[PDB]
């Protein structure tokens, strides 16, 4: 939501 | 100093979020990407060695210093399940 | 050795999953395209041929050798419901 | 089925190759001209609508059905710079 | 690249598939007859030289070059027990 | 049956053992190559996914089926540092 996660 | 990390990609990615990035700094003054969260269960969990802070240099031999934050995202997602990370300690 | 499959596929497609691709080696120092999953009760599983790390050459004489990810998966997408998957398989030199 | 795909040609052209044609059979019965490859920055990728696999049915009124490779290749080399591609998709049941 | 196979035709018949011809090429640009399938306990097998991936270039010297793929079918099924097959070897 | 598995070389190497070949048949009239021993904390290990009796059918791209045991060991040695595995799941412990 916040958070960019690859 | 500087440390590789290799990775093998799982089915849900790598396992870490990332902050920065040109125009979207996460320190005032730094344009580089930092990673932000080791996920629990993931591949950067499991495997030990990437740290929250952690700046990232390179992965695969494409350069991470001065891009934006959607460069280095398209970099990261964008890679084979052979994962090689260029990471600065602090 | 050069092993030709004919597909037809099912209301789910071809049934097959893949990997690979410039950019995208599935296996390293490899660009070519290769088969990852076969689902259960689709086409590729019922015809028989098709195996889990197949390489496939080509299909419909679409060449998949040096192409990207996206091409390969254009290249079996945009296609009738009869495909001609032409696929490498391992031979014996003997010794 | 049909598509009407509308391209600028690039300084580099259309950006895209073929194959088929008359004695140069694609698919096994088949004389159509199919797209084989779009290239990279291209006219026809630049636009994105273009495929593999998609058929050509004529380019600016010139038909492209039952000819041989040659006539499709010299066909598309000799258009002006506005270009209307007449496509054919393939089509399942599902 | 041009060996003679001599085939005596079983009861099954000569027992080799068969694709390829003008109209409706099994490689672009070639009309040739190719073998796509050597069947098991047939003729063809018995003997052990008919490959797939062979060319036909004939059959009792007819010639099998530049034919239609129905004009293929007839030559082969039209012959006697005996059977003179041209090939040509990859 | 058929399973895919990537790794990532250790110090010590990829960290299994294997046996069979042409010429060197691990069981009668098979010359397959057999995983034999996991190393404990190798690479092999700390993945997963190996196990002891998977027959291995190819490193990288060389394929394993029908070679004689010098040349399965001379591919295995033959890698930098990932690697992908292709191997066969036994039936049976037999």
């Amino acid at each position: 939501y916040l958070v960019t996660s690859v | 100093k500087i440390m590789e990390i290799k990775l093998i990609k799982g089915p849900k990615g790598l396992g870490f979020s990332i902050a920065g990035g040109v125009g979207n700094q996460h320190i005032p003054g730094d344009n580089s990407i930092y990673v932000t969260k080791i996920i629990e269960g993931g591949a950067a969990h499991k495997d030990g060695k990437l740290q929250i802070g952690d700046k990232l240099l390179a992965v695969n031999n494409v350069c991470l210093e001065e891009v934006t934050h959607e460069e280095a995202v398209t970099a990261l997602k964008n890679t084979s399940d052979f994962v090689y990370l260029k990471v600065a300690k602090p």
